């Protein structure tokens, strides 16, 4: 093995400088295979042959050799192999598909490498898999981020990754997940409502965003959430048969501008359901419509 | 005996009238008595007197009543109920017409209960529409003109929504110019009858049973697509369910309520009226939003004088789409405003409907019509898997009287005979059937165990007794309450810690307590002794699944032992919400007993979970050419991309034989076999004149220089039926094999698997059975053909009884041992080739691949290119032996005769070395996956080319299989007539879809739809829901084309003809006709088969010492005397076996065998003393059947059990029972009539053998005329044998 070490080192020193398509490369690789005939349990020479085959760039030969080497060594030393073959996934010219499958093989043995995976997907504009794995790890509640990100941090990441890539997640349940997260996010309810509304907007389902903002105003608890959500709704009405439609735009904008004191009063009371003085002012908000004042009394 | 008289009596109606004036229900208000009906129908009252002489000029109420009650009792008993009317249908239509008015009789004209029986007969007709004569009766009531029963606006909107129907509608009118409202008048009469019940000193049970039967009839109507197609809108306009909700019969605090729940689940099912397809969720949303929008528009246009209505109209759909919003926008309306809205603007009720003048009813109709309701998938996903006390005792759903289910009541259980709406409906019905069938056995287990507990008072509970099936829990508290998944409104996981005491261990009970493993089902039961629910005060019973046993260190791996068990989180969440809203107790702390049960008999909950996952799977991943076949609807079109040319190989032993097998197929023998005459193997090509097959002979590529390396061969001279079955299995599609008794199913199936392994080396075979013995026989036949044991494996949860182990650990052992041998072989190969460092090439598995390329292949290429240059030279060809580079390896070669010969020998030895290296590379997995379980996963997922298992194991393993990336292309299954529906459909989805379409290409199902069906613990589920009918039998019932195995080769033909009449052209093989082992008669009896009469025995015949324990001491004594006389004749006792059609006969027979013969040195014991159904597939030389029953014919009248118990013999059968009892039943007569063709007295020869079956015996044949003479004979004979 040390004799084999000298042999392999001398071979790799001797073929250093020749072209990749020389006989010498295959000869040194065959000598390395003859060495692994004896030393299947050797992580050192295995990583040596693996880095040398990386310098060969033989995707399929290095692939078969990696698949054989990881299985030939006990688990406790494949780590020194992972940081090797992982770097190979970062090497260009091989399929992204093989990288994805090898990542699925890796993250099933040590899942704490999750964020690295996410980065590569962000590094490929494959948002339909990035957001998918992010929502996966967003419900695997035991997961502990490697970069120190909060569950809320990856949550905002997945919110943005759904909203900006509303076409890319086709096949997934964005609506239910964002809703149940609004049942898990207590600090950004208005933000989540507005984000899901914009995600429904960017898919041409304006009525779905309008119903979203409706259930948001009917679901908000604090004044910030209803303020931000109704501000989004007013901007959406302002932005979204030509003359009749422009006048309907003006009419709904007038609607919501007449409405903002109404709803802001509503959430002022959502904050303090027994604040009688704000009830005084909100009763005065409804002068001219005495039915409203009787209802508010 | 009356119809066989020379002058048969002329048919007379006076006798019928006399019968009606009595024992017949007609004249009465009460329904006809069942015992009398049993006496009458079993007397063939319909098939012989009623139906054969029935006429319109003679028909009345009494005749139709007798016929309807007889048809009902015939369906209740599971006998043919249509053949008599199909034999003579000239009068079958007219009665049917007079049937409808009989159902359309007004109240007090004809008996109510008689009209309930009429409704039941009409339900059976609507459910038996597969018959043509019944089809001509159901068509005119189930056709398009049924829309002529609708309101004018109803049909107008119907033609406006789908305009293209209107044209055909006019055609109907045109067709008229040169029945439709039967269901509608029935529904109006049903609403009236219901209204005639007092909601709140009691009403008649007739009305309740009528409503329940009508709900069952409507359920069967709307569970079947073709009849519901146009009855759906008819029942919708009929507003029947809306009344059924706010009826008086409904609020009566049960059967009608559950059947109305079934009707509500069915009438809103997501199935398309004309398209017949399942509607998506977006379609449902669009339909609900459309109708709601229309309603809003109507309110805007018709309700402008009512502010609230206008506000509701102005609001979006989703705001007013709920029930709260519906109740919040109406009660402001006057009755005229509600009528204007509902009848004119929305048209939900015709202005001419008698109920269109009632305010509250109209409001209720409006509320029912408009509400966002959750889908069926949501309803299923919100269901528990385990029941509580509300279902455990209720015989309305889960049965008490269900063991004694007479057929007389309706039951709220969905039943499917030929198909379903779609796939999801079948899945829900099968899962519900499995749950409700397991429910009765769970009730039995709990009742017995908590009876054994002897629970008594103390506000405590003290146990006078103990149960090995139930231990009292000492501590019980839930520790794990997970948050819901998004969308889900229930817990994601509920576990609880439960600690109980060993108490008196008794070196067994304590060990059993430890037998808990993960997923095993236990139950926490809370009971309150008042002194079975009344007995021990059992209140709550909730089940759980132990996840792991916790050791004394807090890790989920004295006498106090604790477990973490996961309970039903959905039922738990329901109970929690109900506690929070209704202040109810938390039963999660009130449990005080924990009970577990058997591992084999506790598979229900896991199968429910798998059926639920199948109910949640995104797509119908089944091949679309099989969804319609499994649906029972559409042309099967799944029979055999037909591969024209396929390799049959070792199928035919001779070229001539292949031609002989198929009568319609021409022989074009292309002889490339190197022999003068055609020889195996052979290739057969099928055309696409055209009845010709092109046969190309082939030579198997040499496997090397070793003669023992030659591949094995199949040897069975398969007949044309077996050849056609293997051919259908060889081409893609559905193959249905109906194989008779001993017709060679296992051989043809193993040949099919071998041809699959051979013609397509990239495809695998999935083998699914019902039993482990079937897999044993399949593997015993597989090893007998050239199929690599490295490519076959069998999974199971047992005894290894073959020579080889196809278990996963057997695969691990084969892989490891062959890996060690292979490395040594490689090392030997190197050393001999003079390669330096020969240890380094064989040291590493990967290296061996480099040695193959550099040292083996490159020596072979130099050899071939040297031998070609030498052959060109004209030098002696021995040159192959001179140049061959592997001479020292193959020392443990070339003939020099011809160029091609030595080239083939060299190529073969090279392919041998290539196979050695390929097996090394294939076993590299065991050097890459250390753990044996990882190696099992690697074998099933990558290497295995035939993966075998059973139905229960496949159900348990579907989840983990689809998880572990399992793949398989073609599947074969035996016992296809004994596998429950879900158990045979399950093995199709043990893997995910590829590109969105199924990878399944061949579905081979072999069985006998004439043999015994699957097992049901509860005899009520077969009576009511017909759940024992298998999927293969249902397919064949629809008209699935099947190859009929018609060559029996294991039993005597004179014995075979006793049951071969149930099959198509099932004959006898050459050996059964020619082998003297079949022409040998039985010693000690003149005849090789005889029916033995058994009269009363001291005033006793069939007796029942216990409840339901039917035995016959006399026939048992006679069978024991026969077996003892045979064992005195020297017959091998273990070659003779005793079976019985009731377990009581087997128990009494065991007692008598252990009392009278037991300690004898001359007398042996039978092979098996067991049951007819407990002898399925088994065989002996001599069979002795006990027909103990004498008063009731019993379930031995079934054709399936008759065939089974008639084909359990190979050489000799002795059947002992009341002959007149069995002769009186027509269904078994075809067999029984044969048994009457010989004497009914025991014919023995106490002095004898080499006699022939037909030839005259050369000794005096003695006759025993009764069991007493048999006993005297056996006593005296044994006495004379003992002094010798």
């Amino acid at each position: 093995y040390k004799l084999w070490h000298a042999y392999l080192t001398e071979r790799r020193l001797a073929v250093r400088g020749l072209r990749p398509d020389d006989v010498a490369y295959e000869a040194l690789n065959n000598t390395f295979e003859r060495a692994l005939v004896s030393m299947h349990k050797m992580p050192r020479v295995w990583l040596d042959y693996l880095q040398l085959l990386m310098d060969q760039r033989l995707v399929t030969r290095t692939r078969r050799t990696f698949d054989r080497a990881l299985g030939s060594l006990p688990i406790t030393q494949h780590d020194r192999v992972w940081a090797l073959y992982l770097k190979f996934i970062h090497t260009p010219g091989i399929p992204v598909e093989t990288a994805v499958r090898l990542y699925r093989r890796y993250l099933k043995l040590e899942p704490t490498h999750a964020e690295e995976y996410v980065a590569y997907l962000k590094a490929k504009n494959r948002w339909g898999e990035a957001a998918r794995k992010l929502a996966e790890l967003l419900n695997d509640d035991t997961f502990r981020s490697l970069e120190g990100k909060s569950k809320h941090q990856l949550w905002l990441e997945l919110c943005d990754m759904i909203t900006k890539h509303p076409k890319e997640v086709e096949g997934m349940r964005v609506d239910a997940i964002i809703r149940g997260g609004i049942r898990r996010f207590t600090d950004e309810v208005g933000r989540l409502w507005t984000s899901l509304a914009d995600y429904y907007i960017r898919r041409g389902m304006f009525e779905k965003a309008r119903d979203v903002y409706e259930e948001g105003l009917c679901s908000v608890i604090t004044v910030h959430d209803f303020s931000l959500i109704y501000d989004a709704y007013t901007q959406f009405e302002e932005s979204l048969d030509d003359g009749n439609d422009v006048d309907l735009r003006l009419a709904r904008l007038e609607h919501l501008m007449n409405r903002r004191p109404e709803l802001l009063s509503s959430v002022i009371l959502r904050q303090n359901p027994h604040n009688v003085a704000e009830w005084h002012k909100r009763v005065k908000i409804f002068t001219g419509k005495p039915t409203k004042q009787i209802l508010t009394y | 005996e009356a119809r066989a008289q020379e002058n048969p009596p002329a048919f007379k109606p006076e006798l019928v009238q006399t019968i009606y004036k009595q024992e017949l229900g007609g004249a009465s208000k009460r329904a006809p008595g069942h015992k009398r009906i049993m006496l009458l129908e079993i007397s063939q009252y319909l098939e012989n007197y009623l139906w054969p002489n029935f006429d319109v000029e003679k028909a009345t109420f009494e005749h139709v009543m007798s016929l309807v009650l007889m048809v009902n009792e015939k369906f209740r008993e599971g006998v043919p109920a249509w053949t008599c009317f199909h034999t003579r249908e000239d009068a079958f239509p007219g009665f049917f017409k007079r049937v409808l008015s009989l159902k359309d009789g007004r109240e007090e004209e004809l008996k109510l209960h008689e009209r309930t029986a009429y409704v039941l007969f009409m339900i059976r007709s609507f459910q038996s529409l597969e018959d043509e004569m019944v089809r001509a009766q159901v068509l005119r009531l189930v056709s398009l003109p049924l829309w002529h029963a609708l309101s004018p606006g109803r049909l107008q909107l119907e033609l406006h929504a789908h305009e293209a129907l209107a044209k055909h509608w006019k055609a109907a009118a045109k067709k008229e110019a040169k029945e439709t409202r039967f269901l509608p008048a029935l529904m109006d009469e049903f609403l009236a009858v219901l209204d005639q019940v007092v909601v709140p000193p009691s009403l008649n049970r007739g009305a309740l049973l009528y409503c329940e039967r009508f709900l069952e009839f409507l359920i069967d109507l709307l569970s079947q697509l073709p009849t519901r197609r146009f009855v759906r809108t008819l029942i919708d306009d009929r507003q029947l369910l809306v009344k059924v909700r706010m009826s008086g019969l409904f609020k009566y605090e049960l059967l009608y309520r559950q059947l109305v729940d079934l009707f509500s689940y069915y009438m809103s099912f997501p199935i398309n009226d004309h398209t017949g397809e399942p509607l998506t969720d977006d379609e449902v949303n669009a339909a609900h939003y459309e109708k709601v929008c229309q309603f809003q528009r109507l309110c805007f246009k018709h309700w402008q004088g009512v502010e609230a209505m206008q506000e509701l109209a102005l609001s979006h759909c989703g705001a007013v789409e709920a029930r709260d919003t519906l109740r919040r926008h109406l009660a402001s309306l006057t009755g005229e405003q509600v009528r204007e809205l509902v009848c004119r603007q929305l048209r939900l009720v015709g202005e001419d409907d008698p109920w269109a003048a009632d305010g509250a009813f109209l409001l209720e109709v409006l509320l029912a019509a408009y509400e966002r309701r959750r889908s069926q998938r949501e309803v299923v996903n919100e269901m528990p898997l385990y029941p509580t006390e509300g279902l455990l005792w209720d015989e309305s759903q889960i049965p008490a009287s269900s063991e004694h289910y007479t057929g007389e009541g309706a039951l709220a259980l969905p039943k499917l005979n030929l198909q379903f709406l779609t796939v999801a409906d079948y899945l829900l019905r099968s899962f519900h059937l499995f749950r409700l069938e397991a429910t009765y056995e769970v009730r039995e287990d709990l009742a017995d165990v908590l009876g054994r507990v002897g629970a008594y008072t103390g506000g405590r509970t003290r146990f006078a007794g103990w149960a090995r099936m139930a231990l009292p829990l000492t501590s019980f508290k839930v520790t794990e309450v997970r948050k819901p998944n998004v969308g889900e409104a229930k817990p994601a996981g509920v576990t609880a810690n439960v600690v109980i005491d060993t108490r008196p261990l008794r070196g067994d009970v304590r060990s059993e307590w430890d037998e808990l493993k993960q997923h095993d089902v236990l139950f926490l039961l809370t009971i309150r002794p008042p002194d079975p629910a009344e007995k021990f005060g059992l209140v709550y019973v909730r089940g759980c699944e132990v996840i792991e046993l916790r050791d004394e260190g807090g890790k989920l791996m004295g006498t106090a032992r604790t477990v973490t068990v996961a309970l039903d989180t959905a039922q738990y969440q329901i109970d929690m919400n109900t506690m929070a809203r209704h202040k109810s107790e938390d039963p999660y702390a009130t449990f005080n007993l924990l009970m577990r049960r058997k591992p084999k008999e506790n598979n229900f909950k896991a199968v429910l979970e798998s059926i639920r996952d199948l109910m949640n799977d995104d797509t119908a991943v089944i091949p679309p050419w099989l969804h319609d076949v499994f649906l029972g609807y559409g042309d099967p079109a799944a029979a055999q991309a037909p591969l024209r040319t396929v390799d049959f190989g070792d199928t035919f032993l001779d070229a001539q034989h292949v031609v002989e097998a198929f009568p319609q197929f021409k022989v074009s023998f292309v002889n490339k076999s190197g022999k003068a005459v055609p020889a195996p193997p052979f290739r057969i090509t099928f055309p696409t004149a055209a009845g010709e097959l092109v046969v190309e002979a082939y030579v198997p590529p040499d496997p090397g220089p070793y003669p023992q390396d030659q591949p094995r061969r199949n040897a069975v001279r398969f007949t044309p039926v077996q050849v056609e079955a293997i051919a259908s299995g060889v081409q893609p599609g559905l193959t249905m094999v109906v194989g008779p008794p001993g017709t060679g199913k296992t051989d043809t199936a193993v040949q099919v698997m071998t041809c699959l392994y051979h013609n397509c080396p990239g495809q695998r075979t999935l083998l699914i059975t019902h039993s482990n013995q079937a897999l044993n026989d399949l593997f015993s036949k597989i090893m007998e053909r050239d199929v690599p044991e490295r490519y076959l494996l069998r999974l199971g949860m047992a005894e290894l009884d073959t020579e080889q182990d196809f278990s996963r650990v057997g695969r691990v052992n084969a892989m490891l041992a062959r890996r060690l041998e292979l490395l040594a072989e490689v090392e030997k190969m190197a050393r001999q080739l003079g390669v330096p460092e020969a240890e380094s090439v064989a040291y590493t598995c990967e290296t061996a691949g480099y040695f193959w390329l550099i040292h083996v292949l490159a020596r072979w290429e130099k050899f071939t290119a040297a031998v070609e240059r030498a052959r060109a030279g004209g030098a002696g060809a021995a040159v192959i032996a001179e140049l061959f580079p592997f001479k020292e390896y193959f020392a443990d070669v070339f003939a020099g005769a011809s160029f091609d010969a030595d080239m083939e020998r060299a190529r073969g030895c090279f392919r041998h070395l290539k196979t050695l290296f390929q097996e090394l590379e294939e076993c590299r997995a065991f050097e890459m996956l250390k753990g044996q379980a990882d190696r099992v996963n690697y074998l099933s997922t990558k290497q295995a080319k035939i993966v075998a298992m059973t139905c229960t194991h496949a159900a348990l393993k579907r989840r983990e299989f689809l998880q572990l990336a399992f793949k398989y292309d073609n599947l074969l299954m035996e016992e296809a007539a004994q596998i429950l529906e879900i158990e045979t459909f399950i093995p199709m989805l043990l893997q995910k879809p590829e590109d969105g379409v199924s990878r399944l290409k061949r579905v081979v199902l072999i069985g006998d739809h004439h043999q015994l069906p699957p097992v049901v613990k509860n005899q009520a589920f077969q009576k009511y829901s017909h759940l024992d009918q298998s999927l293969f039998t249902r397919f064949i019932r629809l008209g699935t084309p099947y190859v009929q195995l018609n060559m029996q080769g294991r039993a005597r033909a004179s014995l075979a003809q006793l049951y071969n009449w149930r099959y198509k052209a099932l004959g006898d093989l050459p050996a059964v006709q020619a082998l003297p082992a079949f022409r040998a008669a039985n010693p000690g009896f003149v005849h090789e088969y005889q029916f033995v009469d058994v009269p009363d025995y001291l005033g006793r015949g069939e007796s029942e010492p216990l409840p339901y324990f039917y035995q016959n001491l006399g026939e048992a004594e006679y069978v024991v005397a026969t077996f003892m006389f045979m064992r005195l004749l020297g017959y091998p006792a273990h070659k003779i076996s005793i079976l019985t059609t009731y377990n009581g006969q087997k128990a009494l027979i065991r007692d008598v065998i252990e009392q009278r013969c037991a300690p004898y040195p001359m007398f042996g014991r039978p092979y098996r003393i067991a049951t007819v159904d407990k002898y399925q597939g088994a065989q002996n030389d001599y069979i002795l059947l006990s027909l103990v029953r004498s008063r009731a014919v019993g379930h031995l009248r079934d054709v399936r059990r008759l065939v089974v118990a008639m084909s359990r013999a190979r050489l000799g059968l002795y059947v002992f029972g009341r002959k007149e009892l069995f002769a009186n039943c027509y269904e078994l007569k075809n067999t029984f009539r044969l048994l009457m063709a010989r004497p009914t007295k025991l014919a023995l020869v106490k002095g004898e053998v080499c006699s022939r079956q037909v030839d005259d015996p050369v000794a005096q044949p003695d006759l025993m005329d009764g069991v007493e003479a048999m006993s005297g004979l056996v006593a005296a004979i044994t006495e004379e044998q003992t002094a010798a």
